[PDB]
RNA sequence: UUGUUAGGACCUAAACUCAAUAACGAAAGUAAUUCUAGUCAUUUAUAAUACACGACAGCUAAGACCCAAACUGGGAUUAGAUACCCCACUAUGCUUAGCCAUAAACCUAAAUAAUUAAAUUUAACAAAACUAUUUGCCAGAGAACUACUAGCCAUAGCUUAAAACUCAAAGGAC
């Protein structure tokens, strides 16, 4: 309210390529935890539910890192069979 | 069936044989050869290579057989095309040279165009849903719809006509009504659209 | 020499100019996408009223009125109001989050309207009030 | 047998020799189609000439080690050991 | 314990199923027209036809509107199963529903067919207006 | 009423991203910014009948009041709705003074110093096991977060806490 207006979250169209200025808007607002964060404000999310959401997001994130990790790591190893026969 | 699945369909084309090897299409010379090493079923005692073999009426003619009654079924058929070309001859002899040009005589030529008119490019099939009956409009295929056209002429024909009038002479007068698109069964084809429409809503359902 | 997403700075000097105008004449397009109702009014870079709109006022009604076809007709009406005004360009901030966010700019260009940015001004409170409590279903 | 403890001696005995012509090919280095219409014998084929049971996971294998020896370069001795697992195909 | 916690290896329905339906398919909604499930499932642009929950409340079926094209289909079939458990976890937690049903993708071509009739429609002619257990038996000598 | 305002006023309430961080504090608890005051050495463990604290809800008095919201009213829903869903609104959440002293107040782990081998999965599952030291506590279940007693700003309250009687189980982990 205070801030200059049309700085701020404002995409420019190219070449009268409407949506596509939308949809890179979408991609911005998302990246940055704009979109989940008004979905979340709907309703009131209780102090101790919040800790137990965030504490979990944190350990699957952790996991599915990992899971990954070992799953590249023996992307290498995946080749054609050296030893048929044997 | 007692032919596996390994055996063909014949092919019963005396043209297609004949053709001379490169005005064959390679895929179509490609099946030839295939065959080569392939089963062929035996043709059906109905299937020859005859000129004057048109499928359409042979499937109309069976459509019509009772019990196994071909012949009958056949004598039919063959009564009602000579019926057609005999009452077809009488308006041609008298009619002027200008109306003479228009008229045809053709009794295969009348049969084929009076089922196409008959035959109804949208169905209805009758759903219940929540305890009452929401028939639909739905679209037909290339089959149903002409197995809907034949239907609906046996039907008339069987049904709806004088108790000492035959076949051939209420098929040959319906066949020629249908012909010039002013038929009950033509009506039939008009009923079953004029529904679909009113049922637009309900092809959700 | 590429196109620039970033808008033009206001108070600079800019060679980006839409019918003999500059960024900062451009009307505006104030999209109000809400759960329930999209709302629409375009207003001059002035802040006068030419054109509003939205799906009550097209005649929908209730949960047709918070439907993206709902939103599309608001659009093309405020575009065929706004035209009649006199505008060609306009700048689009859409706030609100609801279903006929997209809906209603797409009306708009439908309407013969020339959209040349969009912004977003959703409110995101900085922690607020608190929101109304979660429902039971 | 050497390879009696294997449990399928005869198989193993089999698969050791192609694998060893296959390596010897291999380091000491036209088209491969010199017989037509034939084709690989079958498990129950395969299982006879050995005389032990075999699994469909061991004919497999079994048939990929003997591709495998046609893509390389076959002297003569080659082209006759495949041709002893090729059963021409009925006419 | 993270390795232990995340394998997991180991008329009132009437009215209740009439409002779930309907909320689940406005959020599934709004779900998809964000890259917040991912922006793969942003690009397909899929529609919903309807939510149907089942009266056990296992499963959650939701109707897309299937396209002309197969591979289209088939490529979207698997990009939506895929992040369906995502999906459901993002309607608990901004709260739209306490308990959600595992999420499940099912086709909708029935679009197509109304397309269809419509076409032949506006085309067609309508025409003019203990004992045994104890050792007893085996210390006694019987056995 | 609505929408817009690069108009004005207000300074109520709460502190996005950072935070995928794991800091501070005895615990409760604490993360908008700045500044002021401020945490610190007892060898270590070990304390009540004393002292000082103690989320939320609640009580008392004077204020505040954006938003939320027990209760209450309205609307719908249903065989019934005394609920769930929708609208309005109050206690209350805030401040200033007290009071109350309750939580799954939980890391369901007393503190402290060891050791990792004692051929210890010494049940199982949690969180690898285990020695020593000091204090508190426990001795089948239900009756019983009860009765009586004493203390307390507490008065439908908290802390302390039995017996009769009943059963042959109750209970825990897989
Ligand atoms: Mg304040
Ligand atoms: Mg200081
Ligand atoms: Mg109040
Ligand atoms: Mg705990
Ligand atoms: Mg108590
Ligand atoms: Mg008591
Ligand atoms: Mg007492
Ligand atoms: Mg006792």
């Amino acid at each position: 309210a205070k801030h200059l207006k049309f700085i701020a979250r404002t995409v420019m169209v190219q070449e009268g390529n409407v949506e596509g200025a939308y949809r890179t808007l979408n991609r911005i607002l998302t990246t940055d935890g704009l979109t989940e964060v008004i979905s979340r404000r709907r309703y009131y999310e209780k102090p101790c539910r919040r800790r137990q959401r965030e504490s979990y997001e944190t350990c699957r994130r952790i996991y599915n890192m990992e899971m990954a990790r070992k799953i590249n790591f023996l992307m290498r190893k995946n080749r054609a069979d050296p030893w048929l026969g044997c | 069936s007692r032919y596996a699945p390994e055996f063909r369909e014949p092919l019963i084309d005396k043209e297609y044989y004949r053709k001379p090897v490169a005005e064959l299409t390679e895929e179509e010379k490609y099946d030839q050869e295939l065959k080569k090493t392939q089963f062929i079923k035996a043709a059906a005692a109905t299937e020859t290579s005859s000129v004057f073999a048109d499928p359409v009426i042979s499937k109309f003619t069976n459509m019509m057989m009772k019990g196994g009654n071909k012949v009958l079924a056949r004598s039919l058929m063959a009564q009602t095309l000579e019926a057609v070309k005999r009452k077809q001859f009488e308006k041609y002899r008298a009619a002027s040279a200008e109306e003479q040009a228009t008229i045809e005589r053709n009794p295969y030529r009348i049969f084929h165009e009076a089922l196409k008119n008959c035959e109804p490019v949208i169905g209805l099939v009758p759903i219940l849903k929540g305890g009452h009956f929401y028939q639909v409009p739905v679209p037909l295929a290339d089959r149903r719809r002409r197995f809907l056209a034949m239907k609906w002429m046996i039907t008339e024909c069987r049904e709806n006509k004088p108790r000492r009038t035959l076949m051939p002479e209420k098929l040959s007068h319906e066949l020629l009504e249908a012909f010039h698109n002013r038929g009950p069964v033509i009506k039939r084809k008009h009923n079953m659209h004029k529904m679909a429409e009113a049922n637009r809503a309900l092809a959700h359902y | 020499s590429r196109f620039s997403l970033y808008p033009p700075v206001p108070g600079q000097e800019s060679s980006l100019q839409w019918a003999g105008m500059k960024f900062e004449d451009v009307p505006i397009a104030h999209i109000k996408a809400t759960y329930n109702n999209t709302q629409i009014q375009v207003v001059s870079a002035t802040n006068a009223s030419l054109a509003r709109a939205s799906c009550g006022t097209e005649g929908f009604r209730n949960a047709k009125k918070g439907t993206g076809i709902a939103a599309q007709t608001a659009g093309i009406a405020a575009a065929a109001k706004a035209t009649g005004k006199g505008v060609t360009h306009i700048r689009v901030v859409v706030k609100g989050m609801g279903p006929g966010r997209w809906s209603a700019i797409k009306g708009l260009t439908m309407g013969g309207l020339e959209v040349i940015s969009i912004t977003d001004n959703t409110p995101v409170p900085h922690x607020g009030c608190r929101p109304r409590k979660a429902r039971r279903l | 047998h050497f390879l009696f403890y294997t449990g399928k001696q005869s198989y193993y005995s089999l698969m050791h020799d192609v694998y060893g012509k296959v390596m010897q090919l291999e380091k000491h280095r036209a088209e491969s189609r010199d017989l037509i219409g034939s084709r690989w014998l079958i498990k129950e084929e395969l299982e006879e000439m050995l005389v032990e049971k075999l699994s469909d996971e061991d004919y497999a294998q079994f048939i990929r080690l003997l591709e495998k020896l046609l893509t390389l370069p076959c002297g003569p001795a080659e082209e006759e050991f495949v041709q002893r697992f090729r059963r021409s195909v009925t006419i | 314990n993270l390795l232990k916690k995340f394998a997991s290896k180991t008329k009132e329905d009437s009215i209740r199923l009439r409002v779930l339906n309907g909320l689940l398919y406005k959020s599934l909604t709004e779900l998809l027209c964000t890259p917040q499930v991912s922006q793969e499932v942003y690009d397909l642009n899929v529609e919903l036809s309807k939510v149907s929950v089942t009266s056990d409340f296992s499963a959650c079926r939701v109707y897309w509107k299937t396209g002309v094209s197969a591979e289209q289909n088939k490529h979207t079939e698997s990009v939506l199963q895929r992040s369906a458990a995502y999906m459901r976890h993002l309607l608990i937690s901004q709260q739209t529903l306490r308990n959600v049903p595992p999420i499940v993708f099912v086709q909708d071509k029935r679009d197509l067919v109304l397309a269809e009739v419509d076409r032949l429609l506006a085309e067609a002619d309508f025409g003019p207006p203990h004992r045994d257990a104890s050792p007893r038996s085996f210390l006694l000598g019987e056995e």
